[PDB]
């Protein structure tokens, strides 16, 4: 309620961008008899494109999900959870779409699913576009790209071609009133762990519960997945597959499993440290080689068992 | 230590109310909320309503971290250490899920009292006794608990 | 779009690149700057080393996120 008014941008086929202010409640058909007249186009013409859904001419223009400084198109044919870099709390996210081909926008969807779904694979649906007078075409190539979603953090201003945010598939809001494991405190906004039980945690305890399995380097290893996180309860086959869910945490607490997943990643890998103090470069050694280097550093020579200065004879003590 | 301490004081809360007759005499000092100060008195023969000073303190992680138990009065047991720490199962960072009750660990350690476990023994020499010959452990255990621990009617 | 490339001495580096580069032209762009031969750089992002055939998009990197330089004597 602080404006209550819109600004957004139109961005049409051709290469000409339009800044047209509006009201969140006229009629999307008033906004088509808005747009037309706007170009020099017929109001019959004119059909409306936003995240991938032919605009119903009657829905309220505030009813779209729409921030401020968005994007809508136009042609003559006739719930969600982000962390953001800007904000480090999580955000309410919004949901749009970009072409494969083209690395643009404006192009109607198939499936249009709702919530729950199969999503977030590189390869899922195909769709006409309107960039390039409608040259995005898969025919040729015969290795198939598709239509890729985005997500924007929806608390404020926002740069509509290339902004983006993490998703956190695993935030929902509470919708039956569940209790949150730790604490038996239902929290309007909690999160969902993998395991067959659907246990589910609240923002304190997931800080508190990483916050505590991160200064003794406690996090599960796998590889596909990375240095993530075991059930509460330790549930079987439960781990976090989508590592981005730790930015709740703030930069120290977070940065900082940044760097010990890549320290271990090394140790376990058959990598050695760097032992000059302020340098723990990680160098892959291959395996029986066993001459320590410092590539691109302060060059000192180890031995892989003493860590000491390069010696010829073996290392008793 | 937000949704840790208030539902470490939620069980105490709930502790407190339920007066059970095997755990009396709580004491919580008020400076220090993370540990606490106890009193068991067990219904069975070797420790005979002989009344045992228990100390808990729990982690600054104590949702997701199990509490340790230390014992302030002696005991001659198997499963207790000479400096009064105790090996229980229920405990154990290995088998330890957060949502484990307070009451529920201490009913557990009371049941490791009442029935001694020689299978996993923190002090070999009490468990290798106990295993052959109870009758001259019982006596040394009813002989020592009672020239240790106050007794409480 | 700017991003972190962190060996672990501290020594950070600004890099600008978009999401959907391969990871092989990250890679060519740190040893640009740097003088380390290609095959030698193995970037780890949260303790998972990255495909050369694969993107950044692919494993969802934000605005800043720190890619840790790993070097591969072989
Ligand atoms: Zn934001
Ligand atoms: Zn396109
Ligand atoms: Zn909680
Ligand atoms: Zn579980
Ligand atoms: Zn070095
Ligand atoms: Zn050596």
């Amino acid at each position: 309620y602080l404006g209550g008014s819109l600004s957004i941008y139109i961005k049409t086929n051709t290469g000409r961008t339009l800044s047209v202010n509006l009201e969140p409640q006229w009629d999307i058909k008033n906004v088509k008899e808005i747009v037309a007249p706007q170009l020099g186009l017929q109001p019959e013409e004119v059909k409306i494109i936003f995240a991938g859904k032919e605009l119903s001419d009657a829905t309220t223009i505030q009813e779209c999900d729409l921030g401020q400084q968005s994007i809508l198109h136009a042609i003559r044919s006739r719930h969600f959870f982000v962390h953001c870099a800007q904000c480090n709390k999580l955000c309410k996210g919004k949901l749009r779409v970009r072409c494969s081909l083209c690395k643009g926008g404006a192009f109607t969807v198939h499936r249009d699913p709702e919530c729950w779904d199969d999503v977030l694979k590189p390869r899922r649906i195909t769709g006409h576009c309107e960039s390039q007078e409608i040259a995005c075409f898969d025919n040729e190539t015969g290795d198939p790209p598709f239509t890729e979603f985005y997500f924007k953090c929806g608390e404020h201003v926002s740069g509509g071609e290339k902004d983006f945010a993490a998703p956190l598939n695993l935030i929902k809001i509470n919708i039956k009133d569940v209790p949150c494991l730790a604490c038996t405190e239902v929290s309007e906004t909690v999160l969902v762990f993998p395991c067959e039980s659907k246990h589910v945690t609240c923002l304190e305890c997931f800080e508190q519960y990483c916050r505590s399995r991160l200064s003794e380097r406690q996090f599960m290893p796998h590889p596909d997945i990375g240095y993530t996180l075991p059930c509460p309860a330790g549930c079987e086959n439960s781990f976090i597959e989508e590592i981005h869910h730790f930015k709740l945490l703030s930069r120290e607490e977070y940065a900082r499993y940044q760097r010990f997943a890549t320290e271990e990643y090394v140790l376990q890998a058959g990598g050695v440290l760097c032992p000059q103090p302020g340098c723990g470069m990680g160098l892959l050694v291959e395996p029986e080689c066993k001459k320590v280097t410092c590539q691109n550093g302060c060059g000192y020579v180890f031995c892989r068992n003493c860590l000491q200065g390069y010696h010829l004879g073996d290392c008793l003590p | 230590s937000m949704a840790a301490s208030r539902r470490l004081m939620k069980e105490l809360e709930e502790i407190r109310k339920c007066g059970m007759k095997n755990f009396r005499n709580i004491q919580v000092d008020e400076a220090n909320l993370l540990t606490w100060q106890g009193l068991i008195v067990p219904d069975n023969p070797p420790y005979d309503k002989g009344a045992f000073r228990i100390e808990i303190n729990f982690p600054a992680e104590y949702p997701f971290k199990p509490p340790k138990i230390t014992f302030k009065t002696k005991i001659y047991h198997p499963n207790i250490d000479e400096k009064g720490q105790v090996k229980l199962p229920v405990i154990s960072a290995e088998n330890w899920k957060p949502a484990t009750k307070t009451d529920q660990v201490i009913q557990s350690l009371i049941a490791l009292v009442n029935d001694p476990q020689p299978e996993h023994p923190l002090r070999a020499d009490l468990a290798e006794e106990y295993s052959k010959d109870r009758k001259k452990f019982c006596k040394n255990a009813e002989e020592f608990t009672k020239k240790y621990g106050e007794k409480r009617p | 779009m700017q991003i972190f490339v962190k060996t672990l001495t501290g020594k950070t580096i600004t890099l600008e690149v978009e999401p959907s580069d391969t990871i092989e032209n990250v890679k060519a762009k740190i040893q640009d700057k740097e003088g380390i031969p290609p095959d030698q750089q193995r970037l780890i992002f949260a303790g998972k080393q990255l495909e050369d055939g694969r993107t950044l998009s692919d494993y969802n990197i934000q605005k800043e996120s720190t890619l840790h330089l790993v070097l591969r004597l072989r």
